[PDB]
């Protein structure tokens, strides 16, 4: 067993190594025994799977044992478990894919709030902690929220989500007006 | 080793005649061969690919046939536009090692005309820099061929000078050149006079034109 | 030569020995007739990046004339081949002899189906490491040959009549090896490689990918004359004999044409765990070895003193 | 049509080496094949090397096969020329060249030789000489012996480095009758060539004659007027 977290839009990389290091048959397939990649002698196939046009391997790695399974451009509910089937074994491997938006733009006042949503594929306990580039840092489970804006907000905020033991950095940029008098 | 050659290195053709380009090759090439035109200070244009076909935006006066090792440049009624110089090309082997023809200039043929010879003497401000440069100008001229000798007191100079001409007028098509000679303060301040024998298909006899120093 | 043996053997085409014989075997053919301008083999050391081979040969124009190959017993070994008419690989084979070579068979690359080759006696065959498993590869061998005209001009053709009646005992056997209720689809490729999604094979030197889609569109038990497949001559590939790249000089002749006898087939199956009352079948390929093993699977190897 | 922008002009010293780059926009780069053409000052052309942008793999003349590399990044859609120790016969101007190969990405590569895109492009002079303005002298008229109506008179913009250097008259109000030489090269290492025109000899005393000569190299902006005497 072994948890793999992404981010939404991000790609992420499943490997999985052979004994040896030659060139075998394998293929990749869901919790539903979909078939998503594989390979047929040097040449590689993609199934039925709803995510075919955004996956794909690294057949520069065949010949060294790994035939890792790379899904692009992460959607949620490509959050699922998948297997590796190959010399008769099965590597599985759960995916847990994240998304952090802000509801409000960017441009905010003093003074005006900020909050935070998360997303999570169904069934999953994820736990939310934003810090702001001066240290204010929230907590929450699915969404975070901050009152009252100071102008020391304005920049970088850094979120990390836990799961399963798991975390996924998330940077979000803020901006915040500093009025005059 | 496939070497490509232009016969004509020089085709001078009078406006509105035909011109013909040969080159050949010193290995077969089948149809792998490519012509270009070019203008002074200008990237390369390809006229012609697979030794006939025209590339777009190249009019059809502009022609290519032949195979093998020996091909041809045809262009119809030459055009002012058409003044440059054209070179071959063949990609025919593999692994590429394709090579170019040395080229064919072609020149605009007008009638014979003399040059207007002119010579400056070393400036004041010059000789002050502790060397001195004699110039000799031939002014609008055809055919391009011309001869320059520089005599100082008699005395046929040579290593000293260094001869320049101008692209052919796409006014008159006429040529000028301009002859250097070279020396140091020394040299110079230690020799009366400083000629230069021009020699032209225009001028009947050689037109010398010298001045005394000082 | 051929001699009739009492006794009950075993067989299974895929464990078959012989079959990497053969696969080594044409790669060298191949290797030595269809020559690349460029090669490019990946060779990731490990040493970080991925440095790549790659190798620039002459590229003669030149056609892979396939040249009937018969294979007999290595040094030390025999031959035994399993007479029955009808015998799928895994199992056991009651009707077996000790030949001293194999049938003339003609060495052919290309995907999703296999051309120029043995037929079935009886009825169709389908076969399988595991019919169960839906990322094994079936190998559907017909009992009647179904012509396929392909031309460099840029199509294949294929009787829509005659292709209509192979579909239909294609679907019967399918259905026969999984259920009778069921329903029997034909699906275009998923995906991947071209050489895969495609019916690519070499004619005239040269390779074609041509579209199947049309011969992959059906549905069962739930004018028209020819069918007219777009192909496409490509000069860069995907190697077959290695995870690698080639490209190849353009064409010289204008007139390339190929006849060959659609004899079987490769399918790959949907998965989908308890979804409903119905099958979907796909063109598959790829690995050759399926292609050797195609006509491959009635002999096998063996050690005699 | 791709449209060929090199980089600017190079100059260095013998031993050193060069990277010079051609921005390919217009097409899809890797459907295109580029190709790399030296020419020296007064000589042809010379074809160097050409890559197969979309195998990533290049093939280079013998006589440069070793010092010479060829690259080009699919991102930015740009490729490169390096040519590593360097010498004076290097001296020229390289020209980026492609052409169109079919649908590489889909497997068709005619693997075409010929070249229907160029550039501008980019001179590198390879020398042991440093950057030096011109010192511009005049070519009083010739109103001392000859006796016509047209008279002759220019500059002297002699060593200078490197090349180029751009002459004119008057601002630019002067060009008729205007020669300006191409450059040399004297023993020195240094550049020099002549700016001439032909007036007539009624107009001398009267209207003034002025060079322009201009030297980005060593920002060296020059003005001298051309007095009869
Ligand atoms: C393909 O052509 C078949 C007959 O062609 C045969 O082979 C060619 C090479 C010639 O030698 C010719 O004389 C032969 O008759 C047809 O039977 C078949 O219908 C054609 N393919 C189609 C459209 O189904
Ligand atoms: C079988 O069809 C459905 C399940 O199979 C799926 O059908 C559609 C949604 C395809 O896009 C693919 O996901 C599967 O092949 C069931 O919902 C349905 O009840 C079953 N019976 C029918 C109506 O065909
Ligand atoms: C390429 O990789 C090989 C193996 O890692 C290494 O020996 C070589 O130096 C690298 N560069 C060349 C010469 O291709
Ligand atoms: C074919 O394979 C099946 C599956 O195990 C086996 O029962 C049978 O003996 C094999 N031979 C036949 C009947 O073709
Ligand atoms: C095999 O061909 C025979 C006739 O040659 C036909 O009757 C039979 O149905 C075919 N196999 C099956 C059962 O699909
Ligand atoms: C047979 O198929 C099942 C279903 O996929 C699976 O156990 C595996 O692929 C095969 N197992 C055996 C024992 O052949
Ligand atoms: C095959 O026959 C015709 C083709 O001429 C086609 O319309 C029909 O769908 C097929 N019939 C069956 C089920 O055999
Ligand atoms: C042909 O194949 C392409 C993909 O290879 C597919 O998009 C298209 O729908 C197919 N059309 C035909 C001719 O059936
Ligand atoms: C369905 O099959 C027909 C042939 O019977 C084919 O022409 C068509 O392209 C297929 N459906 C599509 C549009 O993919
Ligand atoms: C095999 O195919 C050829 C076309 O190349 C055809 O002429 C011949 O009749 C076919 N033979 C069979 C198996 O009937
Ligand atoms: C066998 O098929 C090949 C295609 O690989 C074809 O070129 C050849 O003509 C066929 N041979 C016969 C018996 O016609
Ligand atoms: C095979 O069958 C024959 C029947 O004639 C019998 O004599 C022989 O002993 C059998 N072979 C075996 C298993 O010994
Ligand atoms: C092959 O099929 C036949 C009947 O067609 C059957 O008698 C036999 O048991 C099967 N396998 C062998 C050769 O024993
Ligand atoms: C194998 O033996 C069976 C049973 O006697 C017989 O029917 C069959 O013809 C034999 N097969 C061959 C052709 O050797």
């Amino acid at each position: 067993k072994k948890v793999v977290l992404g981010k939404k839009g991000d790609t992420v990389e499943l490997t999985c190594t052979a004994s040896q290091k030659k060139s075998i048959q394998f293929h990749w397939k869901n919790s539903n025994q979909i078939k998503i990649l594989g390979n047929q002698g040097s040449f590689l196939t993609k199934g039925p799977s709803k995510l075919n046009d955004r996956a794909d391997s690294r057949r520069s790695l065949w010949d060294q044992g790994n035939f890792p399974l790379i899904i692009k451009n992460l959607k949620i509910e490509d959050s699922d478990t998948y297997i590796c089937e190959v010399e008769d074994q099965k590597e599985e491997v759960q995916l847990l894919v994240f998304g952090l938006t802000a509801n409000s733009d960017t441009h905010l006042l003093q003074g005006q709030s900020l909050t935070l949503t998360l997303e999570s594929p169904p069934g999953s306990s994820p736990s939310v902690q934003c810090r702001s580039p001066r240290g204010k840092n929230i907590q929450g489970g699915k969404t975070l929220s901050v009152s009252q804006l100071e102008l020391q907000d304005s920049g970088t905020w850094t979120c990390t989500v836990l799961q399963n033991q798991k975390k996924v950095e998330f940077k979000i940029d803020i901006v915040v007006l500093a009025f005059q008098k | 080793e496939l070497e490509l050659t232009q016969s004509p290195a020089t085709l001078s053709v009078s406006p509105g005649e035909r011109a013909t380009l040969s080159c050949r090759a010193s290995e077969s090439v089948s149809s792998d061969l490519a012509w270009y035109q070019q203008k002074p200070g200008q990237a390369p244009r390809l006229l012609i690919y697979g030794a006939s076909t025209r590339a777009t935006g190249v009019p059809a006066r502009f022609s290519g046939s032949g195979s093998g090792a020996e091909f041809t440049l045809t262009i119809s009624s030459l055009q002012s536009e058409d003044f440059a110089v054209y070179y071959c090309q063949q990609y025919n082997n593999w692994p590429p090692r394709y090579t170019f023809g040395q080229g064919t200039r072609l020149e605009i043929k007008r009638t014979v005309a003399a040059p207007s010879v002119f010579i400056f003497p070393p400036s004041d401000e010059q000789l002050k820099s502790g060397t001195a440069s004699v110039v000799c100008l031939l002014n609008n001229f055809y055919p391009r061929e011309a001869k320059v000798q520089w005599k100082v007191d008699n005395a046929l100079q040579s290593g000293n000078s260094q001869e320049s001409v101008t692209e052919q007028k796409s006014k008159d098509s006429t040529y000028s050149l301009s002859s250097t000679l070279t020396l140091s303060k020394a040299d110079y301040e230690k020799h009366k006079v400083y000629a230069c024998e021009v020699t032209h298909q225009g001028l009947s006899s050689p037109v010398t034109k010298s001045f005394n120093r000082g | 030569e051929v001699v009739l043996v009492n006794v009950t053997e075993n067989f299974n085409m895929w464990k078959n020995d012989m079959v990497e014989q053969m696969h080594e075997d044409i790669i060298s053919l191949w290797d030595q007739s269809l020559k690349p301008c460029v090669k490019l083999t990946p060779l990731c050391v490990g040493a970080g990046s991925c440095n790549t081979s790659v190798i620039t040969q002459a590229c003669p124009k030149v056609s892979f004339e396939p040249i009937p190959i018969h294979y007999c017993a290595p040094a030390g070994f025999a031959i035994l081949k399993c007479n029955n008419k009808t015998f799928n690989g895994t199992g056991p084979c009651t009707n077996v002899s000790t030949v001293q070579c194999t049938h003339g068979i003609r060495p052919v690359v290309s995907t999703q189906l296999l051309l120029n080759g043995s037929l079935a006696e009886e009825e169709v065959v389908i076969r399988s490491v595991n019919f169960t498993d839906n990322a094994k590869t079936i190998i559907v061998q017909l009992n009647t040959s179904v012509e396929i005209n392909c031309t460099g001009a840029g199509h294949c053709n294929i009787s829509r009549a005659k292709w209509n009646n192979t579909l239909k005992q294609i679907a019967s056997k399918l259905r026969e090896q999984f259920g009778n209720n069921k329903t029997i689809i034909f699906k275009q490729s998923s995906g991947g490689d071209p050489e895969i999604v495609t019916h690519s094979f070499n004619c005239g030197g040269e390779f074609f990918y041509c579209n199947s889609t049309q011969l992959f569109n059906s549905t069962w038990f739930n004018g028209s004359d020819t069918i007219t497949l777009p192909c496409r001559i490509k000069q860069i590939i995907n190697m077959w004999q290695k995870v690698g790249k080639a490209m190849y000089a353009p064409p010289i002749s204008g007139q390339i044409r190929c006849s060959s006898n659609i004899t079987g087939l490769l399918l790959t199956r949907d998965g989908g765990n308890s979804n409903n009352e119905s099958e979907i079948f796909r063109p598959g390929g790829g690995d050759m070895r399926d292609n050797w093993r195609s006509e491959l699977y009635k002999y096998k190897v063996v050690k005699i003193e | 049509q791709v449209q060929l922008l090199e980089s600017g002009a190079e100059v260095k010293k013998p031993g050193s080496s060069v990277k010079v780059s051609c921005k390919a926009s217009g097409d899809t780069f890797i459907r295109y094949s580029f190709t790399w053409v030296r020419q020296a000052p007064g000589q042809g052309l010379e074809w160097m090397g050409r890559i197969i942008t979309i195998l990533d793999v290049a093939h280079y003349a013998p006589h440069l096969q070793g010092r010479v590399t060829i690259t080009a990044d699919k991102s930015t859609s740009t490729v490169y020329l390096e040519l590593r120790n360097l010498r004076s016969d290097d001296t020229a101007v390289y020209f980026c060249a492609g052409v169109y190969e079919g649908e590489a990405d889909e497997g068709e590569y005619r693997n075409n030789g010929f070249l229907k895109h160029w550039g501008q492009g980019t001179l590198v002079t390879v020398t042991s000489a440093s950057t030096k303005g011109p010192s511009v002298f005049p070519l009083a008229p010739s109103s001392k012996s000859t006796s016509g109506g047209t008279a002759a008179l220019g500059c002297l913009v002699k060593d200078y480095f490197p090349q180029p250097v751009t002459v004119s008259w008057n601002s630019g109000a002067l060009t008729s009758g205007v020669h300006t030489f191409p450059a040399v090269l004297q023993s020195s290492g240094l550049y020099s060539l002549s700016s001439v025109v032909t007036v007539p000899s009624s107009s001398l005393g009267t209207q003034t004659y002025i060079c322009n000569v201009n030297h980005k190299p060593s920002n060296t902006k020059v003005d001298k007027k051309v007095e009869p005497k």
